[PDB]
């Protein structure tokens, strides 16, 4: 929802820990970056992002 | 002292397919380390 001058907390994952990932809000683009910390346990059940 | 002059009758107890309940044992201890999965299962029967 874009209702006004507000924020959406987009929850998406990546693979590389330092990641400049691009997301577009429907006519806007953006390339925002983050520093990811690696996971704890080795064994998971499902695949990855 | 006879040829093949014999008889044929019914035979009882016909077979059929049913569904028998069998057990499955509890899952063991899991340790998910780096490329390793330590499964400490203790089976209560011969369990493949």
């Amino acid at each position: 929802e874009v209702e006004g001058n507000s924020q959406l907390q987009i929850s998406f994952s990546t693979a590389l820990a330092s990641a400049e990932f691009r997301v577009q809000v429907c006519s806007t683009q953006v390339h925002c970056a983050a520093e990811c910390h690696p996971p704890k346990d080795h064994i998971v059940n499902y695949p990855a992002s | 002292e006879l040829g093949d002059r014999k008889g044929k009758v019914h035979i009882p107890f016909p077979l059929a397919n049913v569904t028998c309940r069998v057990p499955k044992a509890r899952n063991p201890t899991v340790t998910y380390g780096k490329n390793q999965v330590i499964m400490l299962l203790y089976p209560d029967h011969p369990t493949l």
